[PDB]
């Protein structure tokens, strides 16, 4: 869920420098807890 | 006609199915989403 998607914002000028920032709100919701499962303590010794 | 069938069930006022249309006329767009419409957002487009 979205508030806002990733915007810009303009900062204020207080000099001869040029400033902004990037904000971004949300949360993730999942309705059903018990249609999803994972898997704990795998055990892969691929990098060696 | 003494072998025709009369009509029967007319004794249970108020029955469920003209509740259940009295519900339907006198209370449209029930359950729509309109919170789009008071929505001060800028922004009303998705996105990633």
């Amino acid at each position: 869920k979205q508030l806002t998607p990733m915007m810009k914002m303009d900062l204020a000028t207080l000099g001869p420098v040029i400033r902004w920032m990037i904000l971004m709100y949300g949360v993730p919701v999942m309705y059903a807890p018990k249609k999803f499962m994972k898997y704990t303590n795998i055990k892969a010794d691929v990098p060696g | 006609d003494p072998n025709e069938e009369p009509p029967t069930g007319s004794g249970n006022g108020e029955t469920a199915s003209q509740v259940e249309l009295y519900i339907d006329l006198t209370k449209p767009l029930e359950g729509a989403d309109f919170r789009r419409y008071e929505s001060p957002n800028p922004s009303t487009i998705t996105l990633p």
